[PDB]
C-alpha cells in the first residue's frame, strides 16, 4: 500500500487532455499503410495556395459567377478607382470565404505577410497600367490616386506576363493580430487606381475583367484554436 | 524503460513518459511533429520555374 | 535555343504538339507508375497492354457560348466505350490506372475569355431533392458534355442533380476549387492546358464500372466576348490518355 | 436504405397502380424484418415472416409483388385511392421509409 | 519554426520576381523583400498549433440519446457515425482520406421524471454500454441474453465516478477512412449512391443494469470522439452550404459570400 | 503522501482489459502438467482441416445425410450444370455450418485463399471430366459452360487419384472482406459443369455422387472478435 | 516416383489435368516464342497481353456416334468470338500467335474406338 | 526489476511491466504468444506425402 494523495483536478473530463487509455480491442492487426499521393502535415500548406477572391460581392452578384470578376474599361479620364477593401483576412466579407480566410476562422491570432496576385483577362490587343497600393492604418481610406501613392504601391504594366504580385508585408505594433473585427489591431486598406488609361484598338472589346488570387507568404502563423462561426446545426441529421 | 523528451517552451525543460499498455493504440497523441512540405500543393509544375526569370519566355 | 511555349507529348501511336502553352502540372508531385509488390493484395497476375490502352482518346467537342456555365466529365465513365481501354475494363473485375487531360481552346487576339481546368478526386455530387440521391444517367454521360446551370434546379420528387455552377454540385465555393491540380486557359496567352494525375484511392485497385476516381471540370470564370464580325463558334476539345494501366480478375463480359 | 424516398407516381384510373419500395439491408443491421405500408391507416402488414391483408376500400386490392430478398413493393388495383403511401421497413439496428404520392 | 525576413536595398535590374503567369498553377514564391526595401527581422514564431494532430485531436460530442428505467423505451441504440453533428464533420471534411485511432468518452446523467408515486428512496444506478460489430446479435429487449457480452466489448459504470474512457484501434478493411465516395455499392449502378455505401461501423447499446427506485428516471448518454495518431491526404475546400442529411452531401445553393454596399466600400 | 491525479476512465469495468489482481488462494501448488496429445495454439489450425460441405441443402435433405452428396449421372447432352454457389464463407447457407465457417462467425473480417477438394464416389469403371470454375464479381452468375470458362477454371479428369483441388485465390480490391452479407465486398461465384459426359459400361450404376471438402490456405487471417449469431439461450439451464 | 501417364498444363488462370494420356507432341521440334528483332518488318511497337489471351478456351462438344465421319475447325476463326483474344484481333491489323490443342474423349473399358487428331497448315479445301 | 517489451503496432514502441504480487496467477494474460504447428491436424500421416508426386502410386 503506497501512500498517495489526490490533488485538485481529479476525476474531471478535459476536452483537450493527453492521457493513455486501455484499448477495447486487444492485439488488433491494422491494415499496412499504402502510399496515397498528397499528404497534409500542416494546415499552413493548405493556406499557401491561391484562391479566387470575390471582390464584386455587391447586390445579387454573390448568387452569380460575376462576384469574382473586377470590371475595368476605357474612360475619358485617369486616376479613377478600380476597387478597394480593408485588410481583414478572417473577418472582411471579401476574404471570409477563401481557403486562407476559412482556415483563419478556426484560429484567434494570425501573423504574417499576404500575397495578392492579379491576372488580366482582356484581349491580347488591349494594354494598360494599374497602381496597386496598400495604406497602413492611422488616416482613413485614400480618396485619390495621389493620396494612395504615398503608401506602399506597385505599378503593374500589362504585357506578355498577365499576372502581377503585390506582397502586403507585416507592419504592426504587436506580434500578432486578431482574426475577429477589432479596432486596436487594425489592418490597413488595399486600393487599385488607373496609373494611365486602358488603350484598346478598333474591332476589339473595351470592357475587360481582372481576377484576384490571395495566399500567404512563408512567414504566416496562427494561434488559439476556436470554433468557426459559419456552421450551424439545428438538430442531429 | 522511460523516454525523456523536451517540453514546449517559448523562445527569446525535459519531461518523462512511460507506456503502461501493450497495444500501441493506447499511447498519447503525437503533438510534437513539426514537418512541412508545401512543394506538392504550391509549385506543382514539371519544369522548375525560377523566381527572377520570366514565367513564359 | 528553343521556346518553353512549345511542347510535344508522345504516347502509344499518338502525339500532340502545342505552339502556345503554359506548362505541365504533375498532380501531387507524383508521376504515375505501376503497383509494387509490397502494396498489392490480389494474387493472380495482372495484364498490362502498355500500348493499346495508354494512348490519346479524343472526346466530343463542346461549343463555348457567351452564356455557358461549364462542363464536367467522369474520367473512368468517359473512356468506357472508347477503343480497347473500354473492352479491357469490361471483361476484368479490378482496374488501376492514371491519366492526363489535354484541353484545347484556340481563339484570335481580339477574342477574350478565361477557363479553369481542374481534376476533382471523389467529386461526389448532390441531388436537387434533399431526401433522395442523384440518379445515374443524370450525373453520368457517355462521351457526353454534361453542362452546369446558373441558378438553382427546382426542388420536387425527381432524382435530378443540383447543377449550380457557383456551388459546383458539391456545395463548396467554386473559387476555392484551386486546391486540386488546376491550370488556367487565358485566350490572350494560354491556348491549351495539360494536367497529369497519378492513381489516387484508399485501396490498391477498384471496380471501374461502379466507382469514378476523378471528375474533370471546365468552368468559364470570365465569359467569352468579341465584336461583330469575328468568329462566333468557338469549341473546346478534350483528350485523355490512360497511363500505367493494369487489370486483374478476368471473367465473363458485362457490368 | 430505401432508394428514392421522396417519389410521386401518376397513374391513370382503371390501371393497377404499381408502388415500388426496394431497400438494401445494412451489414450493421441484423434483426427481425418488419415491412409496413401506411395510407395517409394501414393497407397491408408483413411481420414475423407473415403477410396480413386492414383498409376496407383497398381490401382484396393490395398484394405484394415479391421481401426476404430485399424487394417490398405492392400492386394496387381498381383505382378510384388518391393519397400518400409511406413504406416503412424495420430492422432492429436501423430503420428507413419511402413516401409515394399517387394522383387519380 | 517560421522563416526570418532578410534585408534588401534599392535595385535596378532586369529581374522580374513580381511579374509571372497564374495560368500555370505555380503559386508565386515571392517574399516582401522583392518589391520593397526590408530590414533583417529574426522570426521566432513557430508553425506548431497548425499541425493536423493539434487540429483534429480534441473531444467533440457526436450524439446524445435517452432511455428510461420503466415503460417502453428501456434501452438506447446508435449506429457509429461522425456525420450526426456538424462541427466534427466539417473539420474532418477538409480531407478526402483520413486514418486515425479513436479515443471514446461517455457522459451519462439521470433525471427524476414527474410522477405521483410516494416514498421514493432511490439507490445508485449502474449503466452498461455494449458494442455490436457489423454482424453481431442485437438485443430485442432490455433483458435479452445478448447482454452476456461473452465476446462483444462492453463497459459497466456506477454513477458518481470519472467518466468511462476507452481507446479504439484503426478499424477498416481499407487503407484509410473515406470522407467522400463518388460511386455505388451495386455494379448495375442503381441503389445507394455516396459514402453510405462504404460505412460499416457497427451499433452501440446503452441501458440501466438496475431500476434503483419505484419512480420514473430518464438517463441520457453523450458520446465524445477524439481522433489520435492522425494521417490525412488530398485536402479539399470547406463546406459553404449548411448540412441537410447524414447520409449524403445534399445541400441548398447559397451565396458565395455576404454582400457590402459598393465595390469601393471599406465595410 | 505522493500527489496523484485520477484521469477519466477510473473505477470502470471493461469486458476486455488486462490488469493484475490479488489472488484469493495464496501460495497454491498447481498439479504438474502432463503431455496430452494434440495441443491447439491458434484457431487457424482448426480451420486448415477439410470438412464435408452440405451443397445439396435443398428441401428436407438438411434432415438427411443426402445434403452432403452431389448427384452426377449420364445424360444425352454436355455442358449441363452440376452445382453452383456464391463465395461467402461465413454467411452462405452452404458454408455457415462447416468448421472454417463456424470459426469465421466469431470474427468480422476474413482474408485469404480457400481450398475446395472434390472426391469422386462412383464405380471404379465409371469415368468422366468436370470443369470447376470461379468467377469474380461484376457480372452475374455464368449461365453456360462457355461463360464459366472465361473465369478461373480447372479441368478435372477422374482416374486413379479420385480427389482434385480447386484453389480459390484472393482477388479483392480491399485487404479484408466482411464475414456478414455485404454488397461492397462481394465474393464471386463457384460453379461446376460437365467438361465431357459421364461414361458408364453395362451392368454398372450410371448415377454417381461427388463429395466436397473446404479448407483454408496458409495465408488465411481473421479479425474483430464478435459474438456468433447461432447460439440462443432462453434462460439459465 | 510418379507415372508418365499423368500430366498438368497451366496457362494464365487455367489448368488442365489428365489421368491417362500418351505424351505431348511439340510440332516441328519448335516451342513457340516471340518475334525477334532481326525477323520483324513492322516498325510500330507490338502489344502483348501475355495472360488475358494465352489461356484455355473450351469450344462446344460434339457427339461421337457410330456413323460419324469426322470434324474440322479453323483455329484462327474458332477463337474469333471468344474472350479478349477475339477483341484484340478485331481492333488490330496484324496478329502473330501459336497454339496447343487438347482433345478430350473418355470412355469405359467395354467401349472401343479410334480417333486421329492432326493439325494441317494451309489446309485449302 | 522491470521488464521492457514491444508493443503491438502495424507494419508497412516499447512498454514497461512490473509484477506487484507473489502468486504467478495474478499477472496479466499472455497475449503475445504467436506460435503455430498445424502438422498435427493437417497431414497426420505416417509416410510423408510430397505435393508434386502422386498420392497413391
Ligand atoms: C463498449 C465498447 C464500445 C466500442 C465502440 C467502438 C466503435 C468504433 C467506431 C469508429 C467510427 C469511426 C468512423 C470514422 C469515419 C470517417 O473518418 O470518415
Amino acid at each position: 500500500g503506497l501512500p498517495t494523495m489526490n490533488t485538485p483536478g481529479s476525476c474531471q473530463f478535459l476536452t483537450s487532455d493527453d492521457f493513455q487509455s486501455p484499448s477495447a480491442m486487444p492485439q488488433y492487426d491494422v491494415t499496412p499503410e499504402m502510399r496515397i499521393p498528397g499528404e497534409v502535415k500542416n494546415l499552413m500548406e493548405i493556406a499557401e495556395v491561391d484562391s479566387v477572391v470575390p471582390v464584386q460581392n455587391v447586390g445579387e452578384k454573390v448568387n452569380s459567377m460575376e462576384a469574382y470578376q473586377i470590371p475595368v474599361r476605357s474612360n475619358e479620364g485617369s486616376g479613377t478607382q478600380v476597387f478597394g477593401f480593408p485588410l481583414q483576412p478572417g473577418y472582411s466579407s471579401v476574404f471570409s470565404r477563401t481557403l486562407l480566410g476559412e482556415i483563419l476562422n478556426y484560429y484567434t491570432h494570425w501573423s504574417g505577410s499576404i500575397k495578392l496576385t492579379f491576372m488580366f483577362c482582356g484581349s491580347a490587343m488591349a494594354t494598360g497600367k494599374f497602381l496597386l497600393a496598400y495604406s497602413p492604418p492611422g488616416a482613413g481610406a485614400p480618396t485619390k490616386r495621389v493620396d494612395a501613392m504615398l503608401g506602399t504601391h506597385v505599378v503593374w504594366d500589362v504585357g506578355l506576363q498577365s499576372s502581377c504580385v503585390l506582397c502586403i508585408p507585416w507592419i504592426s505594433q504587436t506580434h500578432y493580430r486578431y482574426v475577429t473585427s477589432d479596432e486596436y489591431t487594425a489592418g490597413g486598406f488595399i486600393t487599385c487606381w488607373y496609373q494611365t488609361n486602358i488603350v484598346v484598338p478598333a474591332d476589339a472589346q473595351s470592357s475587360c475583367y481582372i481576377m484576384c488570387f490571395v495566399s500567404a507568404c512563408n512567414d504566416f502563423s496562427v494561434r488559439l484554436l476556436k470554433d468557426t462561426p459559419f456552421i450551424s446545426q439545428q438538430n442531429f441529421f | 524503460g522511460a523516454q525523456v523528451s523536451t517540453q514546449k517552451t517559448g523562445a527569446h525543460i525535459h519531461y518523462t513518459n512511460i507506456n503502461y499498455y501493450k497495444d500501441a493504440a493506447s499511447n498519447s497523441a503525437n503533438r510534437q511533429d513539426f514537418t512541412q512540405d508545401p512543394g506538392k500543393f504550391t509549385e506543382p509544375v514539371k519544369d522548375i520555374m525560377i523566381k527572377s526569370l520570366p514565367a513564359l519566355n | 535555343g528553343y521556346s518553353d511555349r512549345a511542347r510535344s507529348i508522345t504516347l502509344g501511336n499518338s502525339t500532340i504538339t502545342t505552339q502556345e502553352c503554359a506548362n505541365v502540372v504533375v498532380g501531387y508531385g507524383v508521376w504515375p507508375d505501376y503497383l509494387k509488390d509490397s502494396e498489392a493484395t490480389a494474387e493472380d497476375q495482372p495484364t498490362q497492354p502498355d500500348v493499346a490502352t495508354c494512348r490519346f482518346y479524343t472526346l466530343d467537342s463542346v461549343q463555348w457560348q457567351k452564356t455557358s456555365p461549364g462542363w464536367w466529365w467522369k474520367l473512368p465513365d468517359a473512356l468506357s466505350n472508347l477503343g480497347l481501354f473500354g473492352q479491357n475494363m469490361q471483361y476484368h473485375y479490378l482496374g488501376r490506372t492514371g491519366y492526363t487531360v489535354h484541353v484545347q481552346c484556340n481563339a484570335s487576339k481580339f477574342h477574350q475569355g478565361c477557363l479553369l481546368v481542374v481534376c476533382v478526386p471523389e467529386a461526389e455530387m448532390g441531388c436537387a431533392t434533399l431526401d433522395n440521391t442523384p440518379s445515374s444517367a443524370e450525373l453520368l454521360g457517355g462521351d457526353s458534355a454534361k453542362e452546369f446551370a446558373d441558378k438553382p434546379v427546382a426542388s420536387g420528387s425527381n432524382k435530378l442533380v443540383q447543377r449550380v455552377v457557383y456551388n459546383a454540385g458539391m456545395g463548396v465555393g467554386v473559387g476555392n476549387l484551386t486546391i486540386f491540380p488546376h491550370q488556367w486557359i487565358n485566350l490572350r496567352t494560354n491556348n491549351s492546358a495539360t494536367i497529369v494525375m497519378p492513381y489516387t484511392n484508399s485501396v490498391p485497385m477498384d471496380n471501374m464500372f461502379r466507382h469514378n476516381n476523378v471528375t474533370l471540370m471546365v468552368i468559364p470564370f470570365v465569359p467569352l466576348d468579341y465584336c461583330p464580325g469575328s468568329t462566333t463558334y468557338v469549341p473546346i476539345t478534350v483528350t485523355i490518355a490512360p497511363m500505367c494501366a493494369e487489370y486483374n480478375g478476368l471473367r465473363l463480359a458485362g457490368h | 436504405s430505401i432508394t428514392t424516398p421522396e417519389e410521386m407516381i401518376e397513374k391513370a384510373k382503371g390501371e393497377t397502380a404499381y408502388l415500388p419500395c426496394k431497400f438494401t439491408l445494412s451489414p450493421e443491421d441484423q434483426g427481425p424484418l418488419d415491412i409496413e405500408w401506411l395510407i395517409s391507416q394501414v393497407i397491408i402488414l408483413y411481420s414475423g415472416d407473415k403477410i396480413y391483408d386492414y383498409y376496407p376500400d383497398l381490401k382484396g386490392r393490395v398484394h405484394f409483388t415479391s421481401l426476404k430478398s430485399g424487394d417490398a413493393s405492392i400492386n394496387v388495383t381498381n383505382l378510384q385511392d388518391i393519397g400518400t403511401y409511406q413504406c416503412k421497413v424495420k430492422k432492429a439496428p436501423g430503420v428507413a421509409n419511402k413516401k409515394i404520392h399517387l394522383v387519380v | 519554426r517560421v522563416a526570418d525576413t532578410v534585408g534588401t536595398g534599392p535595385t535596378n535590374s532586369e529581374a522580374i520576381p513580381a511579374l509571372t503567369a497564374a495560368e500555370t498553377g505555380h503559386t508565386s514564391q515571392v517574399v516582401p523583400g522583392d518589391t520593397m526595401q526590408t530590414r533583417h527581422v529574426k522570426n521566432y514564431h513557430s508553425r506548431s498549433e497548425s499541425t493536423i494532430e493539434n487540429f483534429l485531436c480534441r473531444s467533440a460530442c457526436v450524439y446524445f440519446t435517452e432511455y428510461e428505467n420503466s415503460g417502453a423505451k428501456r434501452y438506447a441504440e446508435w449506429v457509429l457515425t461522425p456525420r450526426q453533428a456538424a462541427q466534427l464533420r466539417r473539420k474532418l471534411e477538409f480531407f478526402t482520406y483520413v486514418r486515425f485511432d479513436l479515443e471514446l468518452t461517455f457522459v451519462i446523467t439521470s433525471t427524476q421524471q414527474p410522477s405521483t408515486t410516494q416514498n421514493q428512496d432511490a439507490q445508485i444506478l449502474t449503466h452498461q454500454i455494449m458494442y455490436v460489430p457489423p454482424g453481431g446479435p442485437v438485443p430485442d429487449k432490455v433483458d435479452s441474453y445478448v447482454w452476456q457480452t461473452s465476446t462483444n466489448p462492453s463497459v459497466f459504470w456506477t454513477e458518481g465516478n470519472a467518466p468511462p474512457r476507452m481507446s479504439i484501434p484503426f478499424l477498416s478493411i481499407g487503407n484509410a477512412y473515406s470522407n467522400f465516395y463518388d460511386g455505388w455499392s451495386e455494379f448495375s449502378r442503381n441503389g445507394v449512391y455516396g459514402i453510405n455505401t462504404l460505412n460499416n461501423m457497427g451499433t452501440l447499446y446503452a441501458r440501466h443494469v438496475n431500476a434503483g427506485s419505484t419512480g420514473p428516471i430518464k438517463s441520457t448518454i453523450r458520446i465524445y470522439f477524439k481522433p489520435k495518431h492522425v494521417k490525412a491526404w488530398i485536402p479539399r475546400p470547406p463546406r459553404l452550404c449548411q448540412y441537410e442529411k447524414a447520409k449524403n452531401v445534399n445541400f441548398q445553393p447559397s451565396g458565395v459570400t455576404t454582400t457590402r454596399q459598393s465595390i469601393t466600400t471599406m465595410t
